[PDB]
């Protein structure tokens, strides 16, 4: 029974750590609430579109019912006094946020007849890895430790929502994927929000780029004028 | 992409019209999960899509705010800072567009340049 | 690549450590002397790099700029605004190759260039 912790603009994708600062200290006081409690933990949650600081403390409704459970790790407080450390460990849907009674509802059903099921996989790992290539946004050490082949993967669920974490929709997005409960629908929804935005920032860095390739036709054209000249 | 399974099962055919029909039924059956999830894939590209052009509009705005900030230093921000000064200014429009003229030639011009140096003092 | 003068001064030495000190501190001497020339040499292309990157992303502030601000503007040029300042005038002829040299060498003349500003005064 803890009040809805203000996510600020802070996406928590599954099984990524992340960090929430909000400048408010009214949160210090809970965070140093918890401090003595054996297994210290925080909420988290996403916020709906049009996110608001008054409605949050205003109305509860707000925030999506969806949240990720987890175990807070260690301060720091290195700059600010407020550098909490939120990590995706477990997934909740509480049915009436408003009434908390909250229950592991964790769907993740999967056919006996297990051969094709990881074809996808192989599918979304190659789009992973043609993503961060032609659009690197983070180190690929993290990929060589997590590697299909290697049989460590258990949580292949897990697997899929970090991949999908790479991609940078908006969440309004990550929320319609959350939505699904179907397996297949949730990976297909991934997949697409990834190469929608794969298009966004290659079309970004295409700007440049294509500077790049207008300076250089313009003095390669000069440079022809140059050589008669 | 059919199954190890579906492999031994071709396999375990003798006949060869028979192990090129069960060899085509894979095929269609792998064509049509393809065409399924292909067309699922642009079933969802279209709703996506749905988001409208304004919101590639304000992500190219936002990159084009997210530019040389040096981590919102406020320096570098010359043009910035001169707008927001000049913003209090009930001001003729003969200085203004002179002044468009001039840091236009300034965002043309590089940073460390003499007669950049010189605009720059002329427009303090 | 020591001088003449420090192998001399090696040769002198007779003390194979001594002469072995020497022959080290000459090959530090250089090495210093070389990383730093290799240093300056990378730090003076990068830079020069930067200055071309430097032009690619004022290229990309002119994209910025147009339809706002100052490349925003209005639709008349120098040019072309003193063209119709000067349409509405039954005026002679010897002004107008003037006017047609002055504005060829506004053309010409870049913008930033003294000149350019004594050609834009004169042509008020």
């Amino acid at each position: 029974h803890l009040p809805l912790i203000a996510i600020t603009r802070n996406p928590v994708f599954p099984r990524f750590i992340k960090i929430i600062e909000v400048k408010n200290k009214k949160l210090v006081e809970l965070l140093r609430r918890k401090v003595r409690l054996a297994q210290p933990y925080v909420g988290v949650f996403l916020k709906r579109d049009d996110s608001n600081e008054s409605d949050v403390v205003e109305s509860l409704d707000e925030i999506f019912h969806t949240g990720t459970f987890a175990q807070i790790h260690e301060m720091q407080d290195l700059g600010d006094k407020l550098r909490m450390i939120v990590m995706g460990h477990r997934r909740v849907h509480i049915s009436r946020q408003l009434e908390m009674v909250e229950v592991e509802n964790v769907v993740h059903e999967d056919f006996q007849v297990t051969e094709e099921v990881k074809a996808l996989t192989a599918e979304i790992v190659k789009t992973i890895r043609d993503i961060i290539a032609l659009n690197p946004l983070y180190r690929e050490s993290v990929l060589q430790m997590m590697q299909a082949g290697q049989r460590v993967v258990d949580n292949p669920i897990y697997l899929s929502d970090m991949g999908a974490a790479l991609t940078g929709a908006e969440s309004h997005e990550l929320q319609d994927v959350l939505e699904e409960t179907n397996i297949p629908k949730r990976l297909y929804k991934a997949l697409s929000l990834l190469k929608k935005e794969f298009e966004l920032s290659k079309l970004q860095q295409r700007l440049g780029r294509e500077v790049e390739e207008k300076i250089k036709q313009t003095h390669r054209k000069y440079l022809l004028q140059e050589q008669l000249k | 992409g059919a199954e190890s399974h579906e492999l031994q099962d071709v396999l375990e055919e003798t006949n060869i019209p028979k192990r090129l029909y069960k060899a085509l039924s894979l095929l269609k059956k792998e064509f049509e999960l393809s065409k399924l999830q292909q067309r699922l894939g642009r079933e969802v590209e279209e709703k996506i899509k749905q988001t409208h052009r304004k919101y590639l509009l304000q992500e190219q705005l936002k990159i084009i705010k997210k530019e040389l900030g040096l981590e919102k230093d406020d320096k570098d921000a010359i043009e910035e800072k001169f707008r927001e000064r000049l913003k209090e200014l009930v001001v003729p429009k003969h200085v203004m567009d002179v002044v468009d003229e001039e840091l236009s030639k300034l965002g043309l011009l590089d940073n460390h340049s003499s007669e950049f140096n010189v605009t720059r003092n002329y427009l303090d």
